[PDB]
RNA sequence: CAGUCGCGUAAGCGGGGCAUAGGAUCACAAGAUACAAAAAGGAAAGAUCUUGGAUUUUUGGAAAAGCUACGCUAGGGAUAACAGGCUAAUUUGCGCAAGAGUGUACAAAAUGAGUGCGCGGUUUGGCACCUCGGCUUGACUAAUCCUCAUGGAUGCAGAAACUAUGUAGGGUACGACUGUUCGUCGAUUAAAAAGUUACAUGAGCUGGGUUAAAUACGUCGUGAGACAGUAUGGUU
RNA sequence: CGAAAAUUUAACGGAUCUAAAUAAUAUACCGAAACCUUGUCCAUAUGUAACAUUAGUAAUAAUAUUAAUGUUAUUUGAUGGGGUAGCAGAACGUUGAGUGAAUCUUAGAUUUUUUUUUUAUAACUAAAUAUAGAUGAUAACUCAAGUGAGAAUGGU
RNA sequence: AUUUUAUCGGUGAGUAUGUAGACUCGGAAUGACAAAGAUGAAUCUUGAAUAAUCAGACAUAGAAUGAUAAGGUUGUAUGUCAAAAGGGAAACAGCCCAGAACAAGAGUUAAGGUUCCAAAAUUAUUAUUAAGUGAAAUAAAGAAAGUUUUUAUA
RNA sequence: AGACAACACUGACUAGGAUAGCUGGUUUUCUGCGAAACCUAUAAUAGUAGGCAAUUUAAGUAACAUCUUAGUAGGUACAGA
RNA sequence: AUAAGCAGCUCAAGCAAUAAGAAAGCGAGAGCGUACCUUUUGCAUAAUGGGUCACCAAGUUAAUUUUAGAUGCGAGCGAAU
């Protein structure tokens, strides 16, 4: 097993020995967890600061990725749609309703490979003279 | 002296019930550490001689848990606040007889 | 390690003493080394090694007496005198406990050895946080001199006084001596008690004391001068 | 009870409390710039991608790449954060100078103010007032200093 | 000349009693030295370059000194202040917590607290006190039909 | 009378030529690290030097700190006569 | 004009634009906060210095001797012809 180590108070006015057996801990700040095998090594490592630690018994040894997500609150939101936008890198993202799932990215030196309107597309939809609703839809 | 370090003779109530829990916590640090290591068949020097020469909270008298041996005081009793750090550093022994 | 001496059968020991308490450089002096030698040959004066002579005793090593009150400058309050602060040995400040003893008798009416446990912050001191008296006008304390109420008193007949408990409203004066607070004395008085407040109060007064320059006396000093001395005078 | 001191209750901080006191216990809650979480700033690392500049190396008549520098993002969900004496690094500002026989200015350069915005000892936007074509102002890079003052009983 | 002692000094004996800076037969903890292993925040050494500082103060323990006085003087051990803000100690350099890069949060905690001033309990249990004792700086010896409990006892 | 010698006299005024281990002052921002008030020597004790040692950043590390296990030095508290 | 503020900071009612749009500023009330510098073991200190504002006012230059970084040449370098 392993010992679940927490440093619950400071040595600020205690002797330096102290805070070598701190230093060989690992704990270098209040509420810092670390993990060391049970071995005597490291029981006698905490019999000098017993009075300053909070010790527990661990089948496993967590991961310094693990153990800071065990603190992650939810993030109680969730981005379902994304407007249109520019990455520097990568170039220009579409619209993408991520409530119906297609991030499309465009990337090009004309504006027609960016996916976008340019002027000669609002010449052609001015030019459509002839389209019309339906007379039901109206 | 005409430098004023306004330091009660006793402590309260609040004092005590955080004491008795100081020294419970130490306890269960030990208790942890002499069951981790008893499980594998293991010894300290340093716990066989805490849990040898060193009561438990629950072992204590009252007088140990908020006073200490001074030999210059009347009754050669003092209080435990009175010590540097006393929040942090171990003290449950006085000498036989005070 | 080299050199070469002693002792020992030998192994071996010997670079003073069972151990722990003796200062250099410089200069000077005596020996060695063969280094350099201000044109050159020599030398002088130098260099290296060994060695010697030191209350260089302020002993990491100057050849060294005082006064200043006629004093000056730069600094310190990093060290004093007054006051404040801390302390309470001491006190001409008090209390309580115990009770040897005194009291013709009888401990505790009065009295109280040598002591113990304390309070207080008046005296003389310690530390080093910090570089006078009088007059006028108060305020405050109560451990009380008078005035008011009162317990005890073989030792409260009365009177007066003694002791003690309450109590600080008011009062506690005048003069001679001394610079005096203090103290001594005269004569009255119901009584002529104390203390704190920067030992209250000098941007309210006084300046006699202390008190810089002047001067004399005594004492001290070789002397200039000095003195917890004395004397006259001295911009408040 | 012993237990008395001098401005005023006078070392419960005060009001007040018969517990809101004292002793032995139990739980909850409050509680710091400590800690956590979410973001930001700064410093110092690790790789990667992209943008710009400069300088090279190739391609191009029917653009790619190399290096340095600056910058943003991102990977290790990186690490670190009080400060006197003192040591060190990086910058801003002021005055003059080079590029400068340059650039801009009545379609308003410059105006000791006000105002707006930007991680900002600084610059910028706009407004108001007046009116200059250069003895005016000025970016960037660089060079040199009589270069930055609430403190000297400082000086005028 | 002579003997005798529950008188003084001296000698011998005692596994008798006390006494301790220069007594230690016994003898800790702590601290110190080095080895291996493990852990850790590079905190270490060296090279090159190159400072400040040289009345410290207080707390705690234990001593010398003083008077078992001093916010006194002087060593030792530890820490803080100095050069450290913030919370607690009414106010506070040195004490108890805790080391300030900037914000947000009825967030989690330390010391410390929770009737009101003032954020949080007028929260629960068992006893004592009647004196505002006390409640965040213990005045002593001592006295006494104050009260409670316990232990003996009529 | 250390009195007077033109503001000054225990030695004037003026011009030229000083020092001061002492006191005071020493001017913009950001960032990183971060002491000492001890020892030794000194004609020193308000000063100074050399160390301990703060800083800069390279070269090393069998570095340094702490714990564990085994080992060692030394006589305090205590206890004892 | 009922109040005991180093005159700032945190919270903030209200007043404030003749008009569609647009709130700078002043601020009742509540709370926190004892100037600055110097010098010190330590200062709101009743220790030092300043009446306010503006301007002047302090690690510079030379020679010499070094170190780091950068860079030229390289067993030669530089200078001068
Ligand atoms: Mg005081
Ligand atoms: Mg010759
Ligand atoms: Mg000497
Ligand atoms: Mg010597
Ligand atoms: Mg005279
Ligand atoms: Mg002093
Ligand atoms: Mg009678
Ligand atoms: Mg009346
Ligand atoms: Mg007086
Ligand atoms: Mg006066
Ligand atoms: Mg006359
Ligand atoms: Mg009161
Ligand atoms: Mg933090
Ligand atoms: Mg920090
Ligand atoms: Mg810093
Ligand atoms: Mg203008
Ligand atoms: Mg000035
Ligand atoms: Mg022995
Ligand atoms: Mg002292
Ligand atoms: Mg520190
Ligand atoms: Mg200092
Ligand atoms: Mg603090
Ligand atoms: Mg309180
Ligand atoms: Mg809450
Ligand atoms: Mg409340
Ligand atoms: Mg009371
Ligand atoms: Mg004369
Ligand atoms: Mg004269
Ligand atoms: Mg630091
Ligand atoms: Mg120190
Ligand atoms: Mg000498
Ligand atoms: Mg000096
Ligand atoms: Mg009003
Ligand atoms: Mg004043
Ligand atoms: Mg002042
Ligand atoms: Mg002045
Ligand atoms: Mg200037
Ligand atoms: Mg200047």
């Amino acid at each position: 097993s392993f010992f679940r180590i927490t440093l619950h108070r400071s040595a600020i006015g205690l002797p330096k020995r102290t805070h070598g057996v701190l230093a060989a801990l690992g704990l270098r700040r209040r509420n810092q967890t670390v993990f060391h095998p049970v071995e005597p090594q490291f029981a006698g490592m905490l019999m000098k600061v017993k009075e300053l630690v909070r010790v527990e018994e661990v089948p496993h040894r967590l991961t310094k990725r693990e153990l800071k997500d065990e603190r992650k609150p939810d993030a109680g939101f969730v981005v379902e749609k994304q407007v249109r936008r520019f990455i520097p890198g990568v170039g220009v993202q579409d619209e993408v309703d991520f409530s119906k799932v297609g991030a499309v990215v465009r990337d090009g030196k004309r504006a027609g490979d960016l996916g976008v309107r340019t002027r000669s597309d609002w010449e052609v939809i001015g030019k459509m003279k002839s389209v019309l609703p339906k007379v039901k839809a109206l | 002296g005409g430098l004023l370090w306004k330091i009660p003779w006793r402590m309260s109530k609040f004092q005590k019930l955080r004491q008795r829990r100081r020294l419970r916590a130490v306890d269960n640090v030990v208790a942890t550490i002499e069951n981790a290591l008893a499980k594998k068949g293991e010894t300290v020097k340093a716990v066989e001689r805490w849990r040898a020469e060193m009561p438990t909270e629950a072992e204590m008298l009252p007088k140990d848990k908020y006073t200490i041996f001074d030999r210059k005081e009347k009754r050669y009793r003092k209080g435990i606040h009175k010590l540097p750090k006393w929040t942090r550093v171990s003290q449950r022994v006085n000498p036989p007889g005070y």
